[PDB]
């Protein structure tokens, strides 16, 4: 459907050498994904819908000065969007990085009924509204 | 016609001393160019629409004020430049080849806008 | 009938009718209805010219206050906020805008209550806005005319 | 209208822009993919990558759009959508006053040929593209790093690049001359996280895909 | 202000214009610096009723770009009319 003299690519992509990143920051970087968890104080649900690129956490000595977190990680401020992990992955094998994976966290039926709350021979009576 | 213009308001674009019949028989060359186009094409349909129109209004009236807001081309030398730009479309496509359907569709979700 | 002000023939939570249309009313569920007031229990209290409406309201609206529960949120605050602004308009501190803003307040408390108790707040008061309009005017225009 | 906060809409060209569209749809159906247009009466015709040339060319030449005003050669990277980099164009018509942006989708490593023969502003504007975000335009006069530092190692506008870079530089006695050491920042970027778990806007939002 | 008479026509003779009519320094045209206190209005939409953000709420309004044309007798037409000639300024026709 593209034909103009197309190779028949059977081997994974690797872009890792375009990109140039140095060498102790490819492969001593555990590159991890996950669906952030709902912040518990708070009831909004509207962020937990896309799977992120966020690394390994290096050391943060105090500075000698007034006391800033002097760090010495480029990569650790690198928090990326995916729509879904399969985007993810293929964004990490594509610059081949040694991840791993997660799953999204879904949510249980909540069988809910106002009517339960009052009741006769049950016992999920409620005391206090 | 009248007294012919010394500047056309644009550097490097001259006022043309032949203004209708150069326009004319380049007019006539941008309808043959198009005739090697399928008439299913729509280019051809919009074209010679556009094309056999525009013809008419520059033979309709030999003077050059009046045919200015004819065909509101500003004045008549940068509408040569243009018609010679239409022409020069004629020819680009005639090895384009642009009216057999779209090559592929996007790859899964490539606009996706939002993430 | 003629000294007389206003009856309200539902009671507290029921729109107080003027003198006049209460000379020309039915009083059945239907009938009164029509006349956008309520019949309730047939809790007929008569008020005459003497005593001011926005006084009649401001013992209604306490006792309001007094009885929610404070279980359903535009009850709990809503009919202490009737109470405030209406506080205002028994002495005269408001501006004629804060009759339509006591009207809108009255709206958002229509219906969204669990019970009908907040509805029930928005009768009385409600019907005071279309009916007693110009009493309401003239209540909180005297308070700012005779201060200065 | 009469309220004064939101912007007047503005019908009658809107709906002309949509009649352009479709006029360009037509005509060329072989690359356009889909053509809509937004509330700001902005309308994007989307092509294919292999149609730089006779697109613009179309836009460039045609008596009844001539778009000619090359605006920007933009590029954005999406990381979730596999051709992450998009190269954006952007065209002003002179005689027709309105502004036409088209835009394509390439992967890390797939060419597009140079359009500066329709637009000879790409060219310099070509060059950044490979700087700033890295895609390599094929047969390209001189495609050159041009707004970069010399020497420069990997794409900074890649969503992958740190902020703070790689690497830092200092002047050095012993050498006499500005040695390029690895980033020791002072202080570490405090990244904010500005995102209200709520839904921000029901209109635009996305169905579960 | 400042200066004398006679410089003043040696510098209006040597610059072929009234310089003492309007200068380039402040001397007391210049708006009192300290002024009283600046009572500002209110916003269009400030009222106790009736201005629900139902109604103001240009965020929302906004709908997705309308799709007309996807890849999953007729007439020509332009993106705009055609722009029109202007005409020289009456003020100053020629330079
Ligand atoms: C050469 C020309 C002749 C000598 C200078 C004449 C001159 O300055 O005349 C005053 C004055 C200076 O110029 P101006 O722009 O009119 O002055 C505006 C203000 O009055 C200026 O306001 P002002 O506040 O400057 O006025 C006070 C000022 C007044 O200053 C003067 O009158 C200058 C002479 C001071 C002795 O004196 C001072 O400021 C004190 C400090 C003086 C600094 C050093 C002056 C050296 C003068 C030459 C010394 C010998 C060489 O010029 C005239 O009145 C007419 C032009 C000169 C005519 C000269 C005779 C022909
Ligand atoms: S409206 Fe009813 S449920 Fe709600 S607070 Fe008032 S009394 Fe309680």
């Amino acid at each position: 459907t593209q034909d103009t003299q197309l190779i028949a690519v059977d081997e994974k992509l690797d872009i890792t050498t375009l990109t140039g990143v140095p060498e102790e920051h490819i492969k001593t970087r555990k590159v991890r994904i996950f669906v952030p968890a709902r912040n518990n104080m708070q009831s909004g649900v509207n962020n937990t819908k896309k799977w992120k690129m966020e690394f390994d956490t290096r050391e943060r000595w105090e500075n000698p000065l007034m006391g800033w977190s002097s760090t010495a990680d480029p990569l650790s401020n690198l928090v990326l969007t995916f729509s879904t992990k399969e985007d993810a992955v293929a964004f990490a094998e594509k610059n081949g990085w040694s991840f791993d994976v997660e799953e999204r966290k879904v949510p249980k039926p909540k069988s809910k009924s106002y009517g339960a709350n009052f009741s006769w021979n049950k016992r999920t009576r409620v005391s206090t509204k | 016609a009248g007294l012919l213009k010394k500047t056309t308001g644009l550097v490097g674009l001259a006022v043309c001393e032949t203004p209708h019949e150069r326009l004319k028989i380049l007019y006539t060359k941008i309808l043959d160019v198009l005739g090697q186009i399928p008439k299913n094409a729509a280019y051809r349909k919009y074209t010679e629409q556009i094309t056999n129109e525009k013809l008419g209004m520059v033979k309709a009236e030999p003077d050059v004020k009046k045919l200015e807001e004819q065909l509101q081309g500003g004045q008549i030398e940068e509408v040569i430049l243009q018609a010679e730009n239409e022409l020069s479309l004629a020819r680009k496509m005639l090895r384009w080849k642009p009216w057999e359907p779209l090559v592929e569709e996007p790859p899964a979700n490539q606009w996706k806008w939002p993430i | 009938w003629d000294n007389l002000l206003a009856v309200i023939p539902g009671g507290s939570s029921t729109p107080l009718i003027p003198k006049s249309v209460c000379e020309t009313v039915l009083m059945d569920f239907d009938a009164l209805v029509q006349a956008q007031t309520g019949l309730g229990t047939a809790a007929v209290i008569v008020m005459d010219r003497s005593t001011d409406i926005v006084k009649a309201i401001a013992r209604l609206i306490e006792f309001y206050k007094h009885e929610s529960c404070g279980q359903c949120t535009p009850c709990r605050e809503g009919v202490d906020w009737m109470n405030k602004v209406m506080a205002r308009f028994v002495k005269g501190d408001a501006r004629p805008a804060e009759i339509d803003s006591l009207w809108e307040i009255s709206k958002q408390i229509e219906g969204h209550t669990i019970c009908a108790l907040g509805d029930g707040a928005a009768w009385p008061v409600q019907g005071l806005i279309r009916h007693f309009r110009p009493e309401l005017e003239e209540r909180m225009q005297q308070f700012a005319l005779q201060h200065q | 209208d009469t309220r004064p906060t939101i912007r007047p809409r503005n019908d009658v060209v809107h709906k002309q822009l949509s009649a352009f569209g479709q006029y360009v749809a037509e005509i060329l159906p072989k690359y356009v993919q889909q053509v809509q247009v937004s509330c700001f009466n902005e309308l994007e015709i989307f092509i294919h990558p292999d149609g730089v040339i006779p697109v613009l060319t179309f836009l460039r030449d045609h008596t009844n759009a001539q778009f000619k005003s090359l605006a920007d050669l933009t590029a954005v990277d999406v990381p979730t959508r596999q051709n992450r980099f998009e190269i954006v164009y952007n065209l002003l018509s002179l005689r027709f006053n309105s502004q036409i942006r088209v835009k394509t989708y390439t992967d890390e490593l797939t060419p597009i040929e140079s359009s500066v023969t329709v637009y000879k502003a790409a060219n310099w504007y070509e060059r950044e593209i490979w700087d700033m975000f890295g895609v390599f335009f094929a047969n390209h006069p001189d495609l050159r790093r041009i707004l970069t530092g010399y020497g420069f190692e990997g794409h900074p506008f890649r969503k992958d690049f740190p902020l703070s870079g790689y690497v830092e530089l200092r002047y050095d006695d012993e050498v006499k001359r500005v040695v390029a050491e690895p980033v020791e920042l002072a202080q570490e970027f405090r990244k904010f996280d500005l995102n209200s778990p709520w839904e921000a806007f029901p209109a635009y939002r996305q169905p579960p895909e | 202000a400042s200066a004398t008479r006679v410089i003043q026509l040696l510098r209006n003779w040597a610059s072929g214009r009234d310089l003492q009519a309007k200068l380039q320094l402040r001397y007391q045209e210049i708006s009192k610096r300290t002024q009283p206190p600046p009572k500002l209005p209110v916003g269009p939409s400030h009222k106790l009723s009736n201005n629900y953000y139902c109604t103001r709420d240009g965020r929302r309004e906004a709908m997705p770009p309308s799709i007309v044309m996807s890849s999953q007798e007729k007439k020509a037409v332009t993106p705009a009319p055609p722009i029109k000639r202007w005409e020289l300024s009456k003020d100053q026709p020629y330079l």
